C-alpha cells in the first residue's frame, strides 16, 4: 500500500501548476483595475469563470489522488 | 484533369437524379399518406413571426382571473366591496395560535403514527 | 431552466422516469401472477401452494426444495404423506 | 432538399404565456370546484365528530 | 440576438389604396354585398362572427387578397355556393391586409382560403391549394363536403360531440398574443 | 422587455454557446434559409413565378413538388452551361 | 360555464385522450429523424427490457477454478473469452444441467465438472433457485470445479 | 391543369419505389448512432456540475471543521502565554477566512442556482 | 499493478501546464478587457476557442490516464 | 507490463506542455486584437497557421503514446 | 525490458519543450503584427525562419528517438 501513497503525492503537483495560473488571473484583474477602475464588473466576471476553470482541474488532480488512494 | 473533374460532377448529379426521384416516391407513397391533418396543429405561432407581425407580447408573468380584481386599481372608490373589506380585516396579522395548533398536530401525526421505531426491552 | 446545481436532478429524472412504465409493468405482472396462483389453489393441489413465495416446485414425486420425496414408492392408507 | 420542418419544431415557446400555464389557468375552475369539495367534507365529518 | 425595427411609414399605410379606373375599351376582351354573403371589415365583427354566430350556425369564410388572380378565379363560385347554402351556414368574405388578425387566427398561410368552423374549433376545417395543382371548382367541392360533415356532426348526438378544444383555455393567445387585452390580463 | 429577449435569444439563436441548437441533422425553415443564402434565393424566385404572389405570403417550408421541378431544372441549366464551357471554354487553353 | 347538458365526462375524457394522441402524432411526424426514433422506441425498449429482466428474474454470478476448464468462446462473436464474475440471468426451473450446458455452449464439458456455492456442493438433478436458497441464500455466487478427488 | 406539367415529370421506377419504402438516404442509421453516441458522452457534464457544486457547497464545512481540528490540536498542545498571545492571531484569521470561504460559496452558488426561466 | 498508479499521477501531472497556459489565456483577456472593453464580443469569442482547444486536450490527459489505469 | 505505461504517461505530460504553449498563443492573439483590432483577420490566420502545427505535434505524441502502451 | 520506451518518452518530453518555444515565437509574431502592419510580411519571414529551426531541430529529436527505440 506504498505505490498508492507515491502515486497520490506526484498526482498533487498538478495543484501546484494551478495555483500558477490562479495567481496570474488575479494578477491581471488587479492590473486592469488599476488601469480602468471605471470598469470593476465585468472584470470579476471573466476572472471567476477562468477561476472556476482552474477550480475544476484542482477538483479533477485531487479527485484522482483520493482514487488512486483507495484504489 | 479536366476530363475526372468534369466526369465527377457528371456522376455527381446523376447520384442526384437517383436521390431526387427515391425523394419523389418517399413522399407521395409515404408522407402524403401519413400526413396530418392539421386539427391537432400546434396552438402558437413562433416569437420571430409574431415579432414581424407586430403582436409580440412580453409581459405579465402573473395573472388577474376575475374582472372584480382586474378593475380595482381603475374604480379608485370601491377597489374592494364593503364585505370583501370586511373579509380582508380578519387577515391583518397571521394567527401564530392556527400556526402552533397545526404545527403540533402534523408533529404529533409524524412521530407518533409515521416515525416509529423499534426500541429494545431488559 | 436548468443549471449545474440541478445535475442531480437532470440525471435522477433522466435515468428513472423512463423505468416507470417498467415498474408499473412489473406491478401488473406480479398482480397476475398471483392471480393465477390463487385460481390454481382454489381449483385444488396435492401439495399446498406458498403464496408469497418464489418458486414451489412441490409435486407428488418432489419435495418443496426441487428434491425427490423420500418414502414415496408405495401407497399410505391414510392417502398422501403430506 | 430543402426545409422539412417548420420553426416551431425547433424553437421554444413563449416564455410568459406559454402551454401548461394556459392549460393549468383554464382547469383552474374545475380544480376549485374539486379541492373545495373535498376540503368542505372533511371540514364537515371534523365539525360533526367535534361539536358534541 | 434578434430584432426586427418596428414599423416603417410604408408599412403603416394603407394598404389598399385606390387605383385607376379604365374606359369602357380595355374592357372589351376575347374573355368577356351581394344579397348572401358579408363582407368583413373589422376584427371587431369577425370576433363577434366567431364567438356567437359560429357557435350558433356553422360559418364559411373566405380569406382572399387583391393581388391573387386565383382569389379572382374563385370569387364568383364562392357567391354561388353561397346563394346555395346560406339556409345551412353564414358566408364571410375577409381581406387579409384590410384584417389581418383575422387571418391570423384562422391559421391562414396562402391565398385564397377557404375556413369553415364551428364553435370556434370543434370544427375547424382549411381548404386551400399550397402547390398549385387544385382550381376553383375543386375548392368548393371540398367546401360542401366539409360542410357536410360538420352539419352532419353538430345533428349527431343530441346537437353535442362539437365542442371547443383548445381555444377553451387558450383565447388564440399564443397564435395572437393581443388576446391578453381581450381577457384583462395585465401586461405590465 | 429587455431580459425577455436576452433570455430567449440566449436560449433560441445559434452561437458559440448554444443552449438549444443542438444534435441538428435537419433544420428548420429560418435557420436553413439563413445559412444557405443561394436556396433561399431560388425558394423564393420559384414562390413569386409559380404563383403570382407577394413575400409576406412565402410558405415555411416549401412542397416537395416544387423542389423536385427545381432540381430537373437546375439539372436543364447546369448540364447547358457544363457542355457549354466544355466545349469553349478549355479550347482557348 | 362548466360542462354542457347531455354530455358525460367520460365523453370529454375521450374527447380529451384524442387530442392528446393526435398531437402527439403532429409533433412526431415534424421531428427530426435521426434523433426521434432512437428517443422514442430503442432507449425505451432497452430500459424497459433491463428493468424488467432485473426486477423480475434472477441472477448469479458465475466463477470457474482453472483456466484450463474455461469454454472455448473464440468462434462466437462480441465475447471471445470467458471472464469470472459474469451476471447471469437464468429462469425458476433450470437445473445445474441446464446451467452447465448454457455456459458451455452446448458442447462436451470437462469430465466431473460441479458447482458449488458457499464451499457447497451441487447435486447436478438439483434446482439451481432452491440449492442457492438452502446453502448461500442471498450470495449466489456460484464456482464451477473439477471434483476428482 | 396548372401543374400537370410538373407532375408528368414524377414518374419513378419500382426500384425506385422500393427505396424509397426503405428510406435510404433519408433515415440515416449511422447518423441514428452518431446521436446515441453523442448523447451518451454529453452526460460527463451532469457530473462535471455536480462535483463543482458540492465541492463549493462543502468548502465552508472544511474551513470550519479541518482547520478547526488543527487548532484544536495546538491548542492541546501548548501551554505558556507566549505562544498562546501569538495563537490568538491566527484564530482571528481563521474567523476572517472563513468568512471569506462563505462570501466565495455564496457567489459560486447564486451563479450555479440562477435560472432564466 | 501498483506502476499503473504511477503512470496515472504521471498522466495527470499534465494539468499542471494545462491550468497554467489557461490561466494565461484569461490574463490575456482581462487585461484586453481593460484596455479596449468595446471589443469583448471579439475577445471572449477568441478565448472561448482556446479553451476549446485546451479542455480538449486535458480531457485527452484524464482520458489517457484512466486508460492506464484500468488497462 | 507497466513499463510501457510509465512512457505513455510521460508522453500525456508532453502533450500538455503543448497545452501551455497553445494557451500561450491564444493569450497573445488576444492582446493583439486588443491592441490592433482592424487587422484582426491576418492575426487569426498566423494564430490558425501555428494552432496547427502545435497540434500536428501534440497528435504525434499522442500517437506514439498509443504505439508505446501496445508495442 | 522497456528501457528503449522510457528513452522514447523522454524524447517526447523534449518535443514538448520545443512546442512550448514555438508558441513565444508566434506570439511575438502576432504582437508585432499589431505595432506594424506595413513590415508584417518582413516579420512573418522572420518567424517562419526561426519556426523552420526549431521544427528542424524536433524533427532531429524525433530521429534519435526512433534510433533509440530501435537501438
Ligand atoms: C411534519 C410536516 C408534515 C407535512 C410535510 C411538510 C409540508 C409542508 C411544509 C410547509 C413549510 C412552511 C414553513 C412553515 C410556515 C411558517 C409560517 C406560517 O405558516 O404562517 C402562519 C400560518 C397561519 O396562517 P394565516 O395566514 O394566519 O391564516 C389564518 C386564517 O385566519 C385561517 O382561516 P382560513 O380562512 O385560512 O381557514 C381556516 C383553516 C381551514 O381552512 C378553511 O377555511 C376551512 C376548510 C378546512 C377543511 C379542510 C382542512 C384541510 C385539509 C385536511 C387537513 C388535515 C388532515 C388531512 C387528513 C386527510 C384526509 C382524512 O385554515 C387552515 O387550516 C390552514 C391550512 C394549513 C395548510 C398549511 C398551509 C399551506 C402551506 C403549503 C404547504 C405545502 C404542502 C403541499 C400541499 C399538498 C399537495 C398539494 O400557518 C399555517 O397555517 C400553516 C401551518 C404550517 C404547517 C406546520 C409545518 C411545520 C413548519 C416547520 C418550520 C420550522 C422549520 C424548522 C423546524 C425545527 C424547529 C426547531
Ligand atoms: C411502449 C413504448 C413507450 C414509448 C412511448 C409510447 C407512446 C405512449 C404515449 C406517450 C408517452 C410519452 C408521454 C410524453 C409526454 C410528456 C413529454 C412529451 O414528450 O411531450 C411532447 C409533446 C409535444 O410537446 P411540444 O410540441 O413541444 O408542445 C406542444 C404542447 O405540448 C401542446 O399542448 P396543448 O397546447 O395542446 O395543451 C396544453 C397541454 C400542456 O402540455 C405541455 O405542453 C406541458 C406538459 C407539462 C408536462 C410536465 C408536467 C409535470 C408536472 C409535475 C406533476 C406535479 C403534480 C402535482 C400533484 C399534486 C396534487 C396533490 O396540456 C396538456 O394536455 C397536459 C396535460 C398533462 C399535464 C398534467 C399536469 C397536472 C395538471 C392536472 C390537470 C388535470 C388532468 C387533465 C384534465 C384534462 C381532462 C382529463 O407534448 C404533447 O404533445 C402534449 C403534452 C403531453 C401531455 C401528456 C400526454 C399523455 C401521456 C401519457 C403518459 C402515460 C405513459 C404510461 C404508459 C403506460 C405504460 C405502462
Ligand atoms: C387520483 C389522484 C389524483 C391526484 C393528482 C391530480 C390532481 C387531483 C384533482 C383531480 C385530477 C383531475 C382533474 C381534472 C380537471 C379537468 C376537468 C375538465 O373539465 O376537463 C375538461 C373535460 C372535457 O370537457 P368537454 O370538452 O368534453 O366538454 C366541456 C367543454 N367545455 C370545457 C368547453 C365546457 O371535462 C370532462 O369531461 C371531465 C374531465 C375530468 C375527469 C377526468 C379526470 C382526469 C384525471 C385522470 C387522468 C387520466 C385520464 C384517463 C382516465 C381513464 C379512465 C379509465
Ligand atoms: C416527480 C416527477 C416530476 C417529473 C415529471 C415526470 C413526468 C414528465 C417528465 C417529462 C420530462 C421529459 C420529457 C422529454 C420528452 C422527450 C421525447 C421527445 O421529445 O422525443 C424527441 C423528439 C425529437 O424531436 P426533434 O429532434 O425534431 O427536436 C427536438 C429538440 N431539438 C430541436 C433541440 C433537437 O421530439 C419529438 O419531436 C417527438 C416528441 C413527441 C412524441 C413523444 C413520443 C410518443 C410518440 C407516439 C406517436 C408515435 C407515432 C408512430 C408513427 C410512425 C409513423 C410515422
Ligand atoms: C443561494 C444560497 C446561498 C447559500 C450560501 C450558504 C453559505 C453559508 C453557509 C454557512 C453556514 C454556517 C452557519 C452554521 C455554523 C454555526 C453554528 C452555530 O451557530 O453555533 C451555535 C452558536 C454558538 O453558540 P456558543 O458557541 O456560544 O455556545 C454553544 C455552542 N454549541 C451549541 C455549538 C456548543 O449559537 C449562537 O449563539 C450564535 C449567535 C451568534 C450568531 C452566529 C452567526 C454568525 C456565524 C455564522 C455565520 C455564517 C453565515 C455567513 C454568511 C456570509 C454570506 C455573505
Ligand atoms: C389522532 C388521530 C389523527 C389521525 C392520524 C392517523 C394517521 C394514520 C397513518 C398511519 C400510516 C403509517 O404508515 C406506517 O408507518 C410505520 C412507521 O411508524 C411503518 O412501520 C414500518 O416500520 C416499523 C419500524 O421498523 C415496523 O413496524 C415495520 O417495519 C413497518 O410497519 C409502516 O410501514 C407504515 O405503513
Ligand atoms: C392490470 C393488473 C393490475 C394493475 C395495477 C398494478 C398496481 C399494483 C401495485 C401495488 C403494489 C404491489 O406491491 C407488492 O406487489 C404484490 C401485489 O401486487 C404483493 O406481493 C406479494 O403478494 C403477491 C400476491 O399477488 C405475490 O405474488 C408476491 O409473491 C408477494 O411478494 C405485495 O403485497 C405488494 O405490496
Ligand atoms: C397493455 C398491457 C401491458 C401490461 C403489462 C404486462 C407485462 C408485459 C410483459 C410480459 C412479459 C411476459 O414474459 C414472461 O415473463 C416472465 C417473467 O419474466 C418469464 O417467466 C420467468 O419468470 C417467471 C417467474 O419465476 C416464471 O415463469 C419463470 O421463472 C420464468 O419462465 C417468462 O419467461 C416470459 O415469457
Amino acid at each position: 500500500a506504498g505505490v498508492a501513497s507515491l502515486s497520490a503525492a506526484i498526482a498533487l503537483m498538478s495543484v501546484g501548476g494551478v495555483a500558477q495560473g490562479i495567481g496570474s488571473l488575479f494578477a491581471a484583474l488587479v492590473s486592469g483595475t488599476a488601469r480602468n477602475p471605471s470598469i470593476k464588473e465585468d472584470l470579476f466576471t471573466y476572472t471567476l469563470i477562468g477561476m472556476g476553470f482552474l477550480e475544476f482541474l484542482g477538483i479533477i488532480c485531487v479527485l484522482m489522488s483520493a482514487v488512486l488512494l483507495y484504489s | 484533369i479536366q476530363h475526372w473533374n468534369k466526369s465527377y460532377e457528371k456522376q455527381v448529379y446523376s447520384e442526384s437524379v437517383a436521390l431526387n426521384r427515391t425523394f419523389q416516391a418517399r413522399n407521395q407513397l409515404v408522407l402524403d399518406r401519413l400526413k396530418p391533418s392539421g386539427a391537432y396543429r400546434l396552438p402558437a405561432v413562433d416569437y420571430k413571426r409574431q415579432l414581424s407581425r407586430g403582436t409580440l407580447v412580453e409581459g405579465a408573468d402573473f395573472y388577474l382571473p376575475t374582472a372584480q380584481e382586474q378593475q380595482r386599481l381603475a374604480r379608485h372608490f370601491e377597489p374592494y366591496s364593503e364585505q370583501e373589506q370586511e373579509e380582508r380585516r380578519k387577515f391583518r396579522f397571521q394567527s401564530i395560535s392556527v400556526y402552533l395548533a397545526v404545527a403540533l398536530g402534523a408533529s404529533f401525526v409524524h412521530d407518533y403514527f409515521y416515525q416509529r421505531r423499534p426500541v429494545a426491552w431488559c | 431552466s436548468t443549471s449545474p446545481g440541478l445535475a442531480f436532478a437532470n440525471l435522477t429524472l433522466l435515468l428513472d422516469v423512463p423505468q416507470l412504465p417498467a415498474i408499473w409493468a412489473v406491478n401488473a405482472w406480479r398482480e397476475l401472477n398471483g392471480l393465477f396462483t390463487e385460481m390454481k389453489t382454489l381449483a385444488g393441489t396435492s401439495d399446498l401452494l406458498y403464496p408469497s413465495n418464489r418458486y414451489n416446485p412441490q409435486n407428488e414425486k418432489t419435495n418443496r426444495m426441487g428434491r425427490p420425496r423420500k418414502y414415496n414408492h408405495g401407497e399410505w392408507m391414510f392417502g398422501n404423506s403430506y | 432538399f430543402g426545409p422539412t420542418l417548420p420553426d416551431h419544431a425547433y424553437y421554444g415557446e413563449h416564455a410568459t404565456y406559454n402551454y401548461f400555464v394556459l392549460f393549468i389557468r383554464g382547469m383552474r375552475p374545475y380544480l376549485e370546484k374539486i379541492f373545495g369539495d373535498c376540503a368542505s367534507t372533511i371540514k364537515n365529518a371534523a365539525v360533526a365528530v367535534y361539536r358534541p | 440576438s434578434f430584432a426586427i425595427p418596428p414599423a416603417n411609414a410604408a408599412a403603416l399605410a394603407d394598404p389598399l389604396p385606390a387605383t385607376p379606373t379604365p374606359p369602357p375599351v380595355f374592357e372589351a376582351v376575347s374573355s368577356a354585398a351581394l344579397k348572401n354573403v358579408e363582407e368583413v371589415s373589422t376584427m371587431e365583427r369577425y370576433e363577434a362572427a366567431v364567438y356567437e354566430e359560429s357557435f350558433k350556425k356553422p360559418i364559411v369564410c373566405l380569406f382572399f387578397a387583391r393581388f391573387s388572380l386565383q382569389s379572382k378565379v374563385l370569387l364568383q363560385p364562392f357567391l354561388d355556393f353561397a346563394a346555395s347554402a346560406s339556409n345551412n351556414a353564414t358566408f364571410f368574405l375577409i381581406d387579409c391586409d384590410r384584417v389581418p388578425r383575422a387571418a391570423y387566427h384562422a391559421r391562414v398561410e396562402n391565398v385564397p382560403s377557404l375556413v369553415v368552423m364551428k364553435g370556434d374549433d370543434a370544427f375547424r376545417q382549411t381548404i386551400t391549394d399550397s402547390v398549385g395543382v387544385k382550381t376553383a371548382g375543386d375548392l368548393i367541392q371540398e367546401a360542401r363536403s366539409a360542410l357536410d360533415q360538420v352539419l352532419r356532426l353538430d345533428q349527431q348526438e343530441g346537437g353535442t360531440k362539437l365542442q371547443p378544444g383548445v381555444s377553451s383555455y387558450t383565447h388564440h393567445i399564443g397564435v395572437d398574443n393581443l388576446n391578453v387585452y381581450r381577457k384583462g390580463w395585465p401586461v405590465a | 422587455k429587455q431580459a425577455w429577449h436576452s433570455r430567449m435569444g440566449k436560449f433560441n439563436d445559434r452561437s458559440d454557446t448554444p443552449m438549444l441548437y443542438a444534435y441538428m441533422n435537419e433544420l428548420p425553415s429560418w435557420e436553413y434559409y439563413d445559412l444557405h443564402r443561394s436556396a433561399f434565393l431560388e425558394h423564393m424566385t420559384y414562390f413569386l413565378v409559380r404563383t403570382g404572389g407577394d413575400f409576406r405570403f412565402f410558405p415555411e417550408m416549401p412542397p416537395w413538388q416544387w423542389l423536385a421541378h427545381m432540381e430537373n431544372l437546375r439539372f436543364k441549366l447546369l448540364s447547358v452551361a457544363q457542355s457549354r464551357r466544355s466545349q469553349l471554354q478549355l479550347a482557348n487553353l | 360555464p362548466l360542462g354542457v347538458k347531455g354530455r358525460s365526462v367520460f365523453a370529454g375524457m375521450r374527447s380529451f385522450i384524442g387530442q392528446r394522441l393526435g398531437r402527439l402524432y403532429d409533433s412526431f411526424y415534424y421531428s427530426q429523424s435521426s434523433t426521434k426514433y432512437v428517443m422514442v422506441f430503442l432507449f425505451p425498449a432497452g430500459i424497459f427490457y433491463t428493468r424488467f429482466r432485473a426486477d423480475t428474474k434472477l441472477g448469479y454470478h458465475v466463477f470457474i477454478n482453472e483456466e484450463k476448464l474455461y469454454p472455448d468462446y473464440s468462434q462466437n462473436y462480441f465475447d471471445t473469452k470467458w471472464t469470472n464474475g459474469r451476471k447471469v440471468y437464468l429462469d425458476d426451473e433450470t437445473t445445474v444441467e441446464q446451467l452447465k450446458a448454457q455456459i458451455y455452449g452446448g458442447k462436451a464439458a470437462p469430465e466431473n465438472v460441479k458447482v458449488a456455492c458457499r464451499g457447497r456442493v451441487f447435486e447436478d438433478a438439483d434446482n439451481v433457485a432452491m440449492a442457492v436458497r438452502a446453502f448461500c441464500k442471498r450470495d449466489p455466487r456460484l464456482l464451477l470445479f473439477q471434483d476428482n478427488l | 391543369r396548372p401543374g400537370q406539367g410538373s407532375n408528368a415529370q414524377f414518374q419513378t421506377s419500382l426500384a425506385d419505389k422500393t427505396r424509397g419504402l426503405l428510406g435510404v438516404g433519408f433515415l440515416r442509421p449511422t447518423k441514428m448512432a452518431s446521436f446515441a453516441a453523442t448523447f451518451l458522452l454529453n452526460f460527463r457534464f451532469y457530473f462535471m456540475y455536480m462535483a463543482r457544486t458540492t465541492f463549493q457547497a462543502v468548502r465552508p464545512l472544511l474551513a470550519f471543521s479541518v482547520f478547526g481540528e488543527v487548532m484544536k490540536l495546538v491548542l492541546a498542545t501548548m501551554s505558556s502565554g507566549l505562544f498562546s498571545f501569538l495563537f490568538s492571531f491566527v484564530l482571528a484569521f481563521e474567523v476572517f477566512y472563513f468568512f471569506l470561504q462563505c462570501y466565495i460559496s455564496y457567489t459560486f452558488l447564486t451563479m450555479f442556482f440562477t435560472v432564466l426561466f
